[PDB]
């Protein structure tokens, strides 16, 4: 189930969701818990919560199904997933952000120094979220990936990978930061200083 | 409709042990056809839920036979066994017997493990940063335990606290660590104004902060 990883809405626009079986879609803002809204079978079923605020449609054409949002607010803003009831099959999710402030994609600067430590700088990004790997995700064990905080409408944010320092920069290491909301992505290879 | 309760936030425990996570529904969710539609799903950070069990007691494909599930109509348990660090995260339950389905509130795994030092780091501002006027300068505490930890950021001296920004990740699924990123901004001006800059980490594991620093001119 493929599902745009962002959606910037300005407030009190509507926004349309894109994703024999049922598809569910479900809400959750950042750090709380899962609300149930709906589902369609691609007759609708509604969250009598969610009525009206959201439609539930499909494209049979392209078999896509769609989740409508109206007249948002920051109430609205969340992660939507749709999820497939044939072991239910969850999307990778939209992080919808109501808000006035434009997107702006993240400056990414690389930090350099029995182990090493290299880390990745992610600064002045809007909306959430970005996608940071190391290797393209070659790199898992020695990475410690820091919550973006919120500055003055832009997001910062850091991550640290430690690898044994005999590899490195004998064997390569690359900060990679998707931002879904701009539709960027960067990679920036650790040189040494 | 059916409300599903969750009565504990988080709950402790030391790796190797088990433990048990609760659930509750408002009403029975077993239906006449004798099956009881009741999910127990993990979550984890920037991941979506993932199935652990379905109808109550049944071990979803693909997750370890240390997970389990159990229950009456309205009263159900999910069973961890032999816990390990990547078993950190929240669990939720979900019922699915009526519309609306409902979740529970979720209830957050917590590892209790031995005390740990931070492994400090300093970076100074990036040539790329500066070309752009901004100079921030990033000190990593990783690994450490417990999570409450302190940082003071020092500037030829003096202790700065503006522009100032830290972040925590959360319990690491590797070593059940827990790690912290801290950030000082300034202007290119100004950073270029100064020559030496620390971090100092001061956490539990010691008296004395650990201390990192560098100077622009070295
Ligand atoms: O009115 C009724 O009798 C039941 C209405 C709900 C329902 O049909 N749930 C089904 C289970 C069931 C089967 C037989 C008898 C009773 C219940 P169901 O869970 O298959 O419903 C289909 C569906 O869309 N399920 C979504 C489950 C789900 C949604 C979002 C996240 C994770 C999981």
């Amino acid at each position: 189930l493929q599902q745009p990883g962002a959606e910037l809405v300005k407030p009190g626009a509507s926004v349309k969701l894109s994703c024999s079986s049922w598809i569910n879609w479900v809400k959750q803002r950042p750090g709380q818990g899962l609300e149930w809204i709906g589902n369609v079978y691609p007759s609708t079923n509604y969250n009598e919560k969610f009525k009206n605020k959201a439609t539930l449609t499909v494209d049979t054409s392209s078999s896509t199904a769609y989740m409508q949002l109206s007249s948002l607010t920051s109430d609205d803003s969340a992660f939507y997933y749709c999820v497939r009831k044939d072991f239910p099959y969850w999307g990778q999710g939209t992080l919808v952000t109501v808000s006035a402030a434009k997107t702006t994609a993240p400056s990414v600067y690389p930090l350099a120094p029995s182990s090493v430590t290299l880390g990745c700088l992610v600064k002045g990004y809007f909306p959430e979220p970005v996608t940071l790997t190391w290797n393209s995700g070659s790199l898992s064990s020695g990475v410690h990936t820091f919550p973006a905080v919120l500055q003055s409408d832009l997001y910062t944010l850091s991550s640290s990978v430690t690898v044994t320092s005999s590899t490195w920069p004998s064997q390569s290491i690359t900060c990679n930061v998707a931002h879904p909301a701009s539709s960027t992505k960067v990679d920036k290879k650790i040189e040494p200083r | 409709e059916i409300v599903m309760t969750q009565a504990a936030p988080s709950v402790p425990v030391t790796p190797g042990e088990s433990v048990s996570i609760s659930c509750r529904s408002s009403k029975s969710l077993l239906h006449s056809n004798g099956n009881t539609y009741l999910n127990w799903f993990l979550q984890r950070p920037g991941q979506s839920p993932q199935l652990l069990i379905y109808r109550m007691s049944n071990l979803a494909s693909g997750v370890p036979d240390r997970f389990s599930g159990s229950g009456s109509e309205t009263a159900f348990t999910l069973r961890t066994s032999r816990v390990e660090a990547e078993d950190v995260g929240v669990y939720y339950c979900m019922q699915h017997l009526e519309y609306p389905f409902t979740f529970g509130s979720g209830t957050k795994l917590e590892l209790k493990r031995a005390d740990a030092a931070p492994t400090v780091s300093i970076f100074p501002p990036s040539s790329e940063q500066l070309t752009s006027g901004g100079a921030s300068v990033v000190c990593f505490l990783n690994n450490f335990y417990p999570k409450d930890i302190n940082v003071k950021w020092k500037i030829d001296g003096s202790e700065r606290q503006n522009g100032v920004l830290n972040s925590w990740t959360d319990q690491d699924s590797k070593d059940s660590t827990y790690s912290m990123s801290s950030t000082l901004t300034l202007t290119k001006d100004e950073y270029e104004r100064h020559n030496s800059y620390t971090c100092e980490a001061t956490h539990k594991t010691s008296t004395s902060p650990i201390v990192k620093s560098f100077n622009r001119n070295e």
